[PDB]
């Protein structure tokens, strides 16, 4: 008896507004919350992308604003990292190297654009030797404004990114799919 | 100071409920007088102890569990930051801006539907013609 | 036949204070050839400046070095005053001096303490960056911005000092010698620092001159050249200081010179704080410098001048000039050309890190890779400068 | 300068009464006027499609369910071009939102396997009906369904049965619907073809590797959908995008092995055992072959000769044996150099050991 | 003739040479002002 | 409000969000785009978004018509929008308005009006 | 050297907790932009377009026309904060103190189109931060 | 002011003569004056730490007429002449390895020429299809306003 | 001394066409011998013959240039590009700038007569 009907519900709420009410739902919420706790408390960017305006990023590694207190560690290599920070000017002589480093990163992976020269080209927007935005190469999740963005702006941007991953659905979406 | 006597004396000063709240929010224990609360409900304190270095005298205690510094009302965002010695709660009257319009504080709604949508306040510069026809009488 | 092995040091290098594709050719460990590639960060500054007024272009010169902003704009201010044929007021000269030395401190800190970290000593870095972050509060107080600022402008200074700044500077100054000494304790007399810096990057006097090298790279060979003494510009003639010099031309001597420059700059800061004359901080010719606002909102000619300076800008006389300074990196310079317009016709930034990296091939030949790291660290090239 | 290689004119007019004036030369900043909607741009084919649409400034509405698979689409165009909505076939308002302001609609929905929330029927029939009813309500000018090759209303394969029912329902609500019927697509990061023959430890065929088909490069099918979205001659039509050369499974595998210089592993164990092993692997959460696909291993490609083809769009579809090098060179191991002899005498001149 | 073709070494496209027109001129004396300094130079646009 | 899209469909938007500002419906300048033409041209980017939380500041053209007229004895009124409370200028450049003519006269910077006592 | 290291182990760390304790901020600081109003409720911008001319990055984009009441005012005022370098030349040129730069730095986003600020987004930002702007102006104007 | 033939001789005099020990090479720079027949004007700056003095030295060139290289004397001129070539197109005869240093590896053009537009002729984006950073003709979303 | 890199030739402006003929021919020969290296180093998706075809096209471009100085400039620029390519300085993008043709057909309508250009406003 081959299927030839469908009880497909309407009015099924969307993921943003999907509250839990079943034990499977609370369970998947707990597993997602733990995975996201892991993703938040260990937030390791790669040393690449920090060309120009590295001073303000190094000041977030400094005493007054310790990034390591949030579990941030900068790594030499993509393969161990999750996050890329496209600080500074993204020139046309460098974009392919950037895309290599981004494809080399293992999923899950995010991107956070620190500064104006990397968001929309900023000051050198009309130059011959510039990518007018790092969007053109890689997909960006958070845009920090500034030139050079204050250490506090970078920390706040990381606290917006932690929020993005914290309201992420890893298993609940599979229970939808 | 980073010494244990600091946290112990502070936890004697402010009670255990505030201790677990501070441990779940700040990560440190801190005790000080209240200076006032903003329109979002966020409370702002100040310390006088010698143990607290520069830039740690004034602190916040957010209301929402999903805290974000965008939730801090103006004035406080400047007092919290050592821009002024006098808080908006005690700043005199003539120093307060006059408003012909109501106040309405709205945080950074990024990542949520209320994110700011941009648009063009103008209309197309070259207005075209809306056809109408005539007959060859 | 020695056949070589080409390796990239990497455009993605944690150690370098910036991005550099260094193509080395090795026969085992020894370097025999080096081909530093650059332009990975070249933004195109020298062309864009030709489309901007002399005021709109000042911000360009602060982005040419991640550190050392207030000196980098002090070169453009001097060139354009030399063309305009105006004179800066005394208080502006003393401020430009004091902030020039605060800036040399802020650069030598980053430089020495990045050399360390590339050589492995993680700690002096983080013991010094706090001092940098106390010194940047003075920046945010005078300019508004923490790093890239735009305080020094042709004709002097943008705005006067706020009250209660010399006091805080004096406080930091009384406490800074101790922290410099705490750094010297770890680095100076240590064995490993000497092993990594004694007879490395050794360059002779005649070679250092033929290669265009300046600054500590030259003062480590034995030549006492310091533009601040041989050609004083702001107030370095009206304030006492000494210039260290060293033999042997190695990295250790350059490190000692840099620490000596820390302490002598501290001497200068103390003196300038003890004698900051009253008066204006900017030229009193409202055809060059924007007036106050209490006049622009009450006097007609002042509002006109405000309008023109902030639309068309000020007309520099025709001419051309190379003027130079003793920037902490070396002898920085600007070659400006004028055509009677408010927009420059040409502006070449001479960048000491350029000639340093160019000599890197002459300097590294015979040395192993750890020594190449130490060499780039002696020069502490800021590759935004190197790429212009 | 750049070009509008997709458009024949600059002033176009949809069948819904909208005028669409093009602006620019056809680069990142240009605009085609159009507004489309692609229900599976997160996937293998829809990704190449949105890339080709948004390269020229066509506004692209991209319904998504996972926020993180999609981000690789925002790169494909300027700001404001690519627009995202969270959607689900079990919510109707979401579908009306996605299709409201669209001149074009593109349905790429369909899994190669069943799930707990979606059987083959619910996703290939009911989902098509929901989208069709919204395409009809709002009277969208164009609708471009994609229904799998070999589709037939009643067939041993439930997949092809549903795919055939999705065809007739779409065309019985939206008469002006265009239907495309691609054959097995191949390319970089493909689902079940070259990445599998190049990565899978061992292949299996309940038949022999004998199922006959005409495969095709996916970029060309994306070119086809581009050349159909804008050509209004293709209403109430049907297409068979199959490809010039007929290839049996064993032929493809031998070319894959030749190009890879590694011996691909194939087993050829019978039907019921493989069908059972697939059925038991459908309980783990990750996609794997499903009982209905080994059923399709016995169903070679019957081509419908009454439907249009590539040559009705001025296209020259590509050949597998040429492209396999580009697609499989990454897995090429390239063990070492050939025939090191006649190199001792040359190596003898160089210094191999320094002191 | 014998005017060198630096267009070959300029590194620029050829569309400027084959399809694009320039105009050489002096800026007209503005009527909104009475100055004449912006003149005396032959612009190319 | 129900706004007809170009593609023949409709665009429903509530009345509180079609007003050009919370104190004024109409546009105060010929080139200003009315909120309906804005939505009708940009709903792709407004679709799943909340209009309550979008910026909707008050208009000044209506808050300055409410301000009472000021009066003076003479053919001149001087204006300088100075705070008088804090230091510095903090206002707009001095402007001497002629007020001999029968009606009110407004400063060109701020719209404050002045009259000749009648 | 190791003992000089240890003495630091027993000394006060410099670290502050950012979201609960912010770092020093000055009236001269240059962060987010804002368009102010008079106490009357009218806006201060008059489309002198000096901010559009001196801006190094050419971020600003303005278009004015005669308002219905016969005054000079704007219908478009945009800022691309992805072009802005935060120089403060725009708060220096304005002869009415309309455009300003707030001490706010907490305005990061998930999209690049939330950073193309328009007039309405700036007028609300100035309605919001007016008290902070008054503090900074009352202690910065005399030097400016 | 000199001519391209006179560069090596005068530099030898300025490097070796006792009264003029201009041993250090501070800079090399070209400048574009299209109104001239010889549009380019190469500029050497020099320094004498001995006597504490600077001096300049100007020549002229064209897009095809080269200039002698003073790498025979001042090794630091290597990079500066590579710059002036890449920026303006001037050819420094005798140079051991003259190649671009700043501009992109395949860049076609010389930027600081007055005929070269500010923005250049090309731009780069990621093509998801080809999976490659690809160079396309320029198109800006906000055009350059000169003022 | 700052020594020259691998395949560097000193810039030397020949006074005659007869010598530059030889130098250009050596450059062409080196490009051809090195084309397989240009296929290995850059992950190329086409033939070595197609590379040699493009090289022949690029040399036919300036085949009819009789001004000697311009020829010297062209030869120097070509040696620069050979040095850029054979040493692995260029990446794939900067190399496939020279091979637009190999990439897939960009769309359908590529105007070649007037009327299509007019309908696309390119005339
Ligand atoms: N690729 C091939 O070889 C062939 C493909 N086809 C047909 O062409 C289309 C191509 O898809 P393909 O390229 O194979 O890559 P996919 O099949 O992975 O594309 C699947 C898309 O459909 C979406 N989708 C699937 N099920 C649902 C659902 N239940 N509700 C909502 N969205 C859903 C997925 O969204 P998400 O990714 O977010 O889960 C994904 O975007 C399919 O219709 C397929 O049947 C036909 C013959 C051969
Ligand atoms: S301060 Fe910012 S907005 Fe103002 S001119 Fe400078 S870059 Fe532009
Ligand atoms: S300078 Fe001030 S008044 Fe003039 S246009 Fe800019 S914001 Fe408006
Ligand atoms: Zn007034």
């Amino acid at each position: 008896p081959r299927v030839s009907s469908s009880s497909m519900p309407t009015d099924f709420p969307l993921p943003s507004q999907q509250k839990p009410n079943s034990a499977v739902d609370y369970t998947l919420t707990t597993l997602d919350a733990v995975a996201n706790w892991a993703r938040q408390g260990s937030f390791w960017p790669v040393t690449f992308g920090l060309a120009c305006c590295a001073v303000e990023m190094m000041h977030v590694s400094a005493p007054r604003y310790d990034q390591d207190r949030l579990g941030i560690i900068f790594r030499a290599s993509p393969r161990q990292s999750d996050i890329m920070i496209v600080a500074g000017t993204l020139t046309n002589k460098m974009a392919p190297v950037l895309r290599q480093v981004y494809d080399q990163m293992p999923e899950p992976r995010w991107v956070i654009s620190m500064g104006s020269c990397a968001n929309g080209g900023g000051y050198y927007h009309f130059s011959y030797s510039v990518v007018r935005g790092c969007d053109r190469i890689v997909p960006v999740d958070v845009y920090v404004p500034g030139c050079p963005p204050t250490s506090e702006a970078l920390m706040y941007g990381v606290f917006q990114l932690q929020r993005k991953m914290r309201n992420t659905k890893i298993t609940r979406m599979w229970y939808r799919k | 100071s980073s010494s244990l006597y600091r946290v112990l004396r502070n936890a004697w000063e402010v009670g255990p409920r505030s201790y677990w709240k501070q441990l779940n929010s700040i990560g440190d224990t801190k005790s000080g007088r209240l200076v006032g609360t903003d329109i979002y409900g966020n409370k702002f304190y100040e310390t006088d102890h010698q143990d607290e270095i520069h830039l740690r005298t004034r602190y916040v205690e957010y209301k929402e569990k999903d805290y974000d510094m965008s939730q801090v009302e103006p004035g406080w965002h400047f007092w919290l930051g050592y821009g002024v010695d006098t808080a908006p709660c005690n700043t005199p009257k003539e120093k307060l801006p006059i408003r012909a319009y109501p106040y309405k504080f709205q945080p950074n709604y990024t990542g949520t539907p209320g994110a700011f949508v941009t648009y063009n306040t103008l209309k197309p510069k070259i207005s075209a013609w809306e056809p109408v026809t005539k007959q060859r009488s | 036949r020695i056949r070589a092995f080409t390796i990239n040091f990497g455009p993605q290098h944690p150690a370098a204070h910036g991005v550099l594709r260094l193509i080395l050719e090795l026969s085992g460990e020894e370097i025999i050839r080096s081909d530093p590639h650059v332009g990975l960060l070249h933004m195109g500054t020298e062309k864009l400046i030709e489309y901007k007024t002399y005021m709109q272009a000042l911000p360009y010169f602060d982005r040419l070095d991640y550190v050392s902003m207030m000196t980098n704009e002090q070169v453009f201010s001097l060139a354009v005053e030399k063309l305009l044929n105006v004179e800066v007021p005394l208080r502006g000269k003393y401020i430009r001096t004091m902030f020039g030395e605060i800036t040399r401190v802020l650069n030598h800190l980053m430089s020495v303490c990045s050399h360390a970290m590339d050589v492995g000593a993680l700690t002096p870095f983080l013991w010094g960056f706090e001092e940098r972050e106390k010194l940047m509060e003075f920046y945010e107080r005078v300019s508004g911005a923490r790093l890239h600022a735009a305080y020094v402008r042709p004709g002097g200074v943008s705005q006067d000092l706020p009250a209660g700044l010399l006091d805080d500077i004096y406080m930091w100054a009384t406490q800074f010698g101790d922290r410099l000494d705490e750094i010297e304790e770890l680095l100076t007399d240590n064995r490993i620092w000497k092993l990594r810096t004694v007879n490395i990057g050794t360059v002779t006097a005649q070679d250092a001159l033929n290669l265009g090298l300046s600054g500590p790279m030259l003062r480590g060979s034995g030549i006492p050249f310091d533009i601040r003494k041989n050609a004083p510009y702001d107030a370095y003639d009206k304030v006492d200081f000494d210039v260290p010099v060293g033999m042997n031309g190695d990295c250790y001597d350059r490190y000692l010179i840099r620490m000596a420059e820390f302490r002598q700059s501290l001497r200068i800061i103390e003196q300038c704080c003890n004698d900051m004359p009253a008066g204006a901080v900017k030229v009193e010719d409202f055809k060059i410098n924007s007036p106050p606002r209490n006049l622009m909102k009450e006097d007609m000619e002042a509002l006109i001048h405000h309008f023109l300076l902030y639309t068309k800008g000020y007309s520099v006389p025709p001419g051309e000039t190379y003027t130079a300074i003793e920037a902490p990196k070396g002898e920085m310079g600007v070659y400006v050309v004028s055509d009677g317009s408010e927009r420059p016709y040409k502006c070449k930034i001479r960048a000491p890190g350029f000639a340093h990296l160019g000599a890197f091939d002459h300097i590294a030949r015979g040395h192993f890779l750890p020594d190449a790291v130490a060499i780039i660290g002696t020069m502490d090239l800021v590759f935004g400068e190197v790429d212009r | 300068m750049n070009s509008f290689e997709n458009l024949a004119q600059d002033v176009n007019i949809t069948r819904s009464g909208k005028t669409l004036i093009a602006k620019g030369t056809g680069g990142r900043s240009s605009r085609t006027g159009y507004t489309a909607t692609v229900f599976g741009a997160n996937g293998f084919l829809g990704s190449y499609l949105t890339a080709k649409l948004a390269k020229h400034g066509t506004t692209v509405v991209v319904p998504y369910r996972e926020e993180m698979a999609k981000r690789h689409l925002k790169v494909t165009g300027d700001l404001g071009v690519v627009n995202f909505l969270e959607m689900d076939l079990r919510n109707l308002e979401s579908i009306d939102e996605a299709v409201r302001h669209s001149d074009i609609v593109v349905n790429l929905i369909g899994r190669e396997y069943e799930t707990k929330n979606f059987n083959y029927y619910d996703v290939h029939v009911e989902g098509a009906r929901r989208i069709a009813e919204a395409v009809k309500k709002h009277n969208i000018a164009r609708y471009i369904h994609v229904s799998a090759f070999n589709a037939e209303i009643d067939s041993p394969s439930e997949f092809n049965h549903t795919k055939g029912l999705g065809e007739q329902v779409t065309k019985d609500i939206v008469p002006w619907a265009t239907i495309v019927r691609p054959a097995p697509m191949f390319g970089r990061e493909d689902k079940w073809f070259l990445d599998r023959m190049a990565r899978s430890p061992c292949l299996v065929s309940a038949n022999k590797f004998q199922e006959t088909s005409n495969p095709v490069h996916v970029i060309d099918v994306a070119a086809a959908l581009e050349r159909i979205c804008f050509d209004d001659s293709t209403v109430a039509q049907t297409f068979e995008l199959y490809g010039p050369q007929k290839f049996t499974q064993k032929q493809i595998i031998d070319m894959v092995s030749e190009t890879l210089r590694k011996e691909v592993r194939h087993i050829e164990l019978p039907k019921a055992l493989y069908q059972a092993y697939t059925k038991a692997t459908q309980a783990i959460w990750w996609p794997t072959y499903s009982p209905d696909q080994v059923e399709r291993q016995f169903l070679s490609q019957k081509i419908d000769p009454s439907a249009k083809t590539f040559n009705d769009l001025d296209l020259t579809p590509m050949e597998l044996p040429d492209l396999m090098f580009k697609l499989i060179r990454p897995y090429r191991v390239n063990t070492f150099q050939h025939d090191v002899s006649q190199l001792e005498n040359k190596e003898k001149t160089f210094v191999h050991i320094l002191d | 003739d014998n005017v060198p073709a630096h267009e070959i070494v300029s590194g620029a496209p050829a569309e400027l040479s084959r399809n694009r027109v320039v105009r050489i001129y002096q800026q007209a004396k503005p009527a909104t002002q009475s100055g004449e300094y912006g003149t005396f130079a032959w612009r190319l646009d | 409000k129900s706004i007809i899209s170009y593609n023949g469909n409709t665009i429903e938007i509530p009345e509180e969000y079609t007003k050009q500002a919370p104190n004024r419906d109409s546009t105060w300048a010929p080139a200003q785009a009315s909120k309906t033409e804005i939505y009708k041209n940009n709903m792709v980017r407004f679709e799943q978004k909340d209009l309550s939380k979008q910026p909707m500041p008050y208009a000044g053209i209506e808050l300055i018509a409410q301000q009472p007229v000021r009066f003076v004895h003479g053919n001149t009124a001087v204006c300088d929008g100075a705070n008088h409370n804090g230091p510095g200028a903090q206002g707009h450049p001095k402007i001497f308005i002629n007020v001999d003519a029968p009606g009110s006269h407004a400063c060109q910077y701020c719209g404050t009006r002045y009259e000749k006592e009648h | 050297g190791l003992y000089v290291v240890l003495e630091q182990f027993f000394r006060a760390p410099y670290t502050i907790y950012y979201p609960f304790e912010k770092g020093p901020v000055s009236p001269r600081f240059r962060g987010e932009h804002a368009l102010r109003r008079y106490p009357s409720g009218e806006e201060r911008c008059i489309a002198c377009k000096l901010c559009e001319a001196i801006c190094p990055a050419l971020a600003i984009t303005i278009d004015a026309e005669e308002r219905i009441d016969g005054s000079r005012r704007t219908t478009k005022y945009d800022i691309d904060m992805t072009k802005c370098i935060y120089c403060g030349y725009c708060q220096e040129s304005c002869p009415v103190d309309a455009i300003v730069e707030t001490p706010n730095v907490e305005y990061a986003t998930e999209t690049r189109e939330e950073l193309l600020y328009n007039k309405e987004k700036l007028l609300a930002n100035g309605d919001k931060w007016e008290l902070e702007l008054q503090y900074a102006l009352d202690a910065d104007a005399p030097y400016r | 002011h000199v001519a391209p033939s006179a560069v090596i001789p005068v530099t030898t005099f300025l490097r070796d003569n006792t009264s003029t020990q201009y041993k250090s090479i501070i800079d090399i720079t070209a400048v574009d004056y299209p109104s001239r027949e010889n549009r380019f004007e190469v500029v050497y700056n020099f320094l004498s730490v001995r006597h504490n003095s600077r001096i300049r030295l100007k020549t002229y060139a064209t897009e095809v007429t080269p200039v002698p290289s003073i790498t025979c004397l001042y090794e630091g001129a290597n990079w500066f002449e590579r710059e002036a070539y890449d920026m303006y197109g001037v050819f420094f005869e005798g140079h051991p390895d003259l190649r671009r240093i700043m501009t992109d590896y395949g860049f076609e053009g010389h930027p600081l020429r007055k005929d070269f537009p500010l923005t250049g002729y090309t731009e780069v984006r990621w093509d998801e299809e080809k999976r490659r950073v690809v160079y396309e003709p320029l198109e800006l979303t906000q055009a350059f306003r000169n003022f | 001394a700052i020594i020259a890199t691998a395949f560097a030739e000193t810039v030397k402006f020949s006074g005659s066409k007869q010598e530059l003929q030889k130098r250009t021919l050596a450059l062409y020969r080196q490009f051809l011998r090195g084309a397989p290296t240009f296929a290995d180093l850059y992950e190329v998706q086409f033939s070595i013959p197609t590379i040699r075809t493009k090289i022949r096209q690029e040399f036919e471009r300036h085949r009819f240039v009789d001004d000697l100085s311009i020829q010297n400039v062209l030869y120097a620029k070509g040696h620069m590009e050979y040095q850029e390519c054979i040493n692995f300085w260029k990446q794939q993008a900067q190399f496939l700038k020279y091979f637009p043709e190999e990439d897939d057909i960009q769309g359908r309508h590529q105007p070649s007569n007037f009327v299509d250009k007019f309908l696309k406003n390119r005339a």
